[PDB]
RNA sequence: UCCUCCUAAAGAGUAACGGAGGAGCACGAAGGUUGGCUAAUCCUGGUCGGACAUCAGGAGGUUAGUGCAAUGGCAUAAGCC
RNA sequence: CGCGGGGUGGAGCAGCCUGGUAGCUCGUCGGGCUCAUAACCCGAAGGUCGUCGGUUCAAAUCCGGCCCCCGCAACCA
RNA sequence: GGGUGAUUAGCUCAGCUGGGAGAGCACCUCCCUACAAGGAGGGGGUCGGCGGUUCGAUCCCGUCAUCACCCACCA
RNA sequence: CGUCGUAGUCCGGAUUGGAGUCUGCAACUCGACUCCAUGAAGUCGGAAUCGCUAGUAAUCGUGGAUCAGAAUGCCACGGUG
């Protein structure tokens, strides 16, 4: 019961998210990865746990 | 004492005993006990066959002896219903096959030699051999 | 637990015998997490993430059977 | 600035940085500050405008401490190259001046914790 | 630098047939200049360690940072990536700049200058060579009165034997065994 | 010793050169002469060569080690290896650091006639 | 239930409620890549200096190392900067 | 996707719903008193409220979050 | 023979994200008068030993000692 | 009269040190004196607790016996009050 399963949104707009977990015990620092999805083609940074 | 340092892998097991030895020519004296004949022997039977030696000698000669135990025995003090596990180790075991040396002496007469190998003969399994340094 | 559960040896040595292939790829032992003396040869490389050995060619297999150490390579001639 | 010590006067008398430093006393560094035309007037840590150059001249005149104690290069071998009783007690951790240790014995060269 | 090829121009050289030796790259040359500074085991403030470290840094050319030690398991039951000194190490221009301060004058600041071993030992001809103790160099903000400081400065050499560094060291402000 | 230290740097470029196939331009230095030479396929024949050592490459210069000397040897195997048809080949740097001499004398090459 | 080494026979499969021990999760990093770097441990002199860590020298081990255990690979590093 | 409350000097618990003003009761310590210790008595010491923002002239006091800690309940593979 | 656990200051015992160990008694010096009760001032242990694992062991791992318990086997 | 405005201080004296001066059968050990060098602790004190009468208490001065030399012990005498 350790870790947080978060929500990270595209820099270009989606109302999809990622999936991955974060810690919550002893970092506050955020989770932030670039991705690529067909609907904007581009290759962008998902950040923000919604 | 007559002990390998222990290890986390001491529950061995028995092998298949068979025949030849490399090791057949005196290298610490000039007098030697030699198998002849195939068995197993215990850590506390080859000290009373040793002490056997050296009680016919006492300070007239060195002992040597090539033996000192490569596998413990696996042992429980009554027969049981089958069964769980494996049992724990209760002594330890040396393996010996017909052209191995186990004693040498060199500091005594031949003809006492021959007596204190003969007066450890009814301690051992197989029908031992009297060996010499035989150089031409 | 903690408790001794042994677990299963899975497979693993030998798929078949002399010069094998002649259809699509060139499959060796079948031996997994092995990167110590069975190999495919440079010049027609292949294996996995698991280096189970096998080699990319349609046609048939040759041995190299020298190398360094005790490396013999699975390899390829045209007949 | 720096003539004769390695401190510096903050909030204390201008006797700091001129007393103490291995060759001048309390009343020696007193007399060299009246010889300097210094007063104890407002108690002053910072001095006047060139005024370390008049204080210098005084200070210099005094001998510190390898010329206050010039021989002791020499006068060691009476004390440590040779058998010493003086000396072997300082190397004890013990005095030699007829002491009362059943008075003072304190921590410095053995515990009481 | 003032002072520097003296020490591959002559040094030695002029004496190397004692050695019975032919060529000048038999000869023994400087590699550097270590130095190793007393941390007093210091941890709770730790800035007179960082200001005594910003007074190494005014006598080395280099940055001054921390040396690790090799164990993570030793007699001294230590922990991992163990932090144990400094160094701020002298080669080539920071080292002949060193020398026009450092390994060549003591006596503005005296007591005694006769006492103190001056011995090393390393059969490679390596060495131990500083001769204790600081005359302190005229700066700003240097008014601290801080206590318990010390610098041990050992040099590496190219030589081949124990007495080889002996005479090569004999090119610096050394007193020697008596 | 920086030989012993230049193969940790070579042996796996090598092992996958090995991979690769073809020819190698095998392009080598030392501080005083720079070398480049075309090995076939299975190490067992060169085709061709080009270093500062060539008499007159060496008296055309001002120091057989120099960027300038590295580019000489440049222009020399990319004239000699167009001459033999070679193209579409990797760059081989036999344990050195492509930066400096060893890229003065690629870009020798790029109008010479060899590209990578 | 799954998994590393072994019983298991110069293919597999496999005994028994057999020998030694792991996984049920963690680090967006130990992922991708360019280039660089080289690892147990021991002895001696010099010191702050409380055996030995350190500073340097001498000897010797790819038996060091890897998010986790095992086993093998591995400095060509897939090991760490 | 669902649940009520607390965190105030060293504890315990008020104060918060009155925005501007720190309290009760123990403990701790200095004196006073005696044939021991103590108890009692008269004083003292410790306080922008777990903590980061927002609303406002103004926040312990009004609202949103994060952590420590304890009840309750509907859907929940 | 076989097995589960306990052993921490002179005493009784807490003490596991293992990391350089602690209170209450007791005792010394004392207060009160010559003591007892107890107020004030003060010290600390191969953590029963051995030999390992570990960054670190009182604690984990294998054993010996001291102490208590479990068992001579279902019909 | 001059001065600090409360600072571990112009406070404070133990210790680590120097060089002279005197006595004596002899002063390293187990003395005095002088002029100088280093200058810690101490910020009015556990549980608590001592004393008191009128030239007295308080406080600051003076002398002397024990001696060759040598007390903060011993015994005594004024001012101010």
């Amino acid at each position: 019961g350790i870790r947080e399963k978060i929500k990270l949104v595209s820099s270009a707009g989606t109302g999809h998210f990622y999936t991955t977990t974060k810690n919550k015990r002893t970092k506050p620092e955020k989770l932030e990865l670039k991705k690529f999805d067909p609907v904007v083609r581009q290759h962008v940074i998902y950040k923000e746990a919604k | 004492m007559l002990q390998p340092k222990r290890t986390k892998f001491r529950k061995m097991h028995k092998g298949r005993n068979r025949g030849l030895a490399q090791g057949t020519d005196v290298s610490f004296g000039s007098f030697g006990l030699k198998a002849v004949g195939r068995g197993r022997l215990t850590a506390r039977q080859i000290e009373a066959a040793r002490r056997a030696m050296t009680r016919a000698v006492k300070r007239q000669g060195k002992i040597w002896i090539r033996v000192f135990p490569d596998k413990p025995i696996t042992e429980k003090p009554l027969a049981v219903r089958m069964g769980k596990g494996k049992g724990n180790v209760e002594y330890w075991v040396a393996l010996i096959q017909p052209g191995k040396v186990l004693y040498e002496m060199d500091g005594v007469p031949e003809e006492l030699a021959r007596e204190a190998f003969k007066l450890a003969a009814a301690k051992l399994p197989i029908k031992t051999t009297f060996v010499t340094k035989t150089v031409m | 637990g903690g408790s001794t559960r042994n677990g299963r040896d899975s497979e693993a040595k030998r798929l078949g015998v002399k010069r094998f292939g002649g259809e699509s790829v060139l499959a060796g032992s079948i031996i997994v997490r092995q990167r110590g003396t069975k190999f495919h040869a440079g010049a027609n490389v292949g294996c996995g993430r698991d280096h189970t050995l096998f080699a990319k060619a349609d046609g048939k297999v040759k041995f190299e059977v020298k190398g360094p150490k005790n490396r013999k390579f699975i390899s390829i001639e045209a007949e | 600035a720096r003539i004769a010590g390695i401190n510096i006067p903050d909030h204390k008398h201008a006797v700091i940085a001129l007393t103490s430093i291995y060759g001048v006393g309390k009343t020696r560094s007193k007399a060299i500050l009246a010889a300097a035309g210094i007063a104890e007037d407002v108690k002053i840590s910072e001095l006047s405008e060139g005024q370390i150059d008049t204080l210098r001249d005084e200070v210099a005149k005094f001998v510190v401490e390898g010329d206050l104690r010039r021989e002791i290069s020499m006068s060691i071998k009476r004390l440590m190259d040779l058998g010493c009783y003086r000396g072997l007690r300082h190397r004890r951790g013990l005095p030699v001046r007829g002491q009362r240790t059943k008075t003072n014995a304190r921590t410095r060269k053995g515990p009481r914790k | 630098a003032k002072l520097h090829d003296y020490y591959k121009d002559e040094v030695v050289k002029k004496l190397m047939t004692e050695f019975n030796y032919n060529s000048v790259m038999q000869v023994p040359r400087v590699e550097k200049i270590t130095l190793n500074m007393g941390v007093g085991e210091a941890i709770a403030d730790k800035k007179l360690l960082d200001n005594a470290a910003a007074d190494l840094a005014a006598i080395s050319g280099q940055k001054p940072l921390i040396t690790k030690a090799r164990k993570s398991v030793a007699g001294f039951k230590i922990r991992q990536g163990y932090p144990i000194g400094c160094k701020v190490t002298l080669r080539g221009e920071r080292m002949w700049e060193f020398f026009e301060r450092l390994i060549t004058i003591a006596v503005p600041r005296i007591r005694d200058f006769r006492g103190l071993s001056a011995k090393s030992f390393d059969g490679r001809g390596n060495y131990s060579m500083g001769v204790r103790e600081q005359i302190i160099f005229p700066e700003i903000d240097y008014d601290k009165v801080d206590r318990v400081r010390g610098l041990d400065i050992t040099i590496t050499t190219t030589a081949k034997s124990d007495e080889e560094g002996r005479a090569l060291l004999a090119a610096f402000d050394f007193p020697f065994r008596k | 010793d920086k030989k012993s230290a230049r193969i940790r740097r070579a042996t796996r470029a090598r092992r996958k050169l090995q991979e690769l196939g073809a020819t190698r331009l095998v392009v080598h230095r030392t501080p005083r002469h720079i070398y480049a030479q075309v090995i076939a396929p299975n190490g067992s024949e060169v085709l061709v060569a080009a270093s500062t050592v060539e008499k007159a490459i060496a008296e055309q210069l001002k120091y057989t080690g120099n960027k300038d000397a590295a580019a000489a040897v440049g222009k020399a195997v990319a004239e000699r290896a167009l001459e033999k048809g070679i193209k579409d080949v990797s760059f081989d740097r036999s344990g050195f650091q492509y930066h400096g001499r060893v890229q003065a004398l690629a870009d020798a090459a790029r109008e010479a006639g060899l590209q990578f």
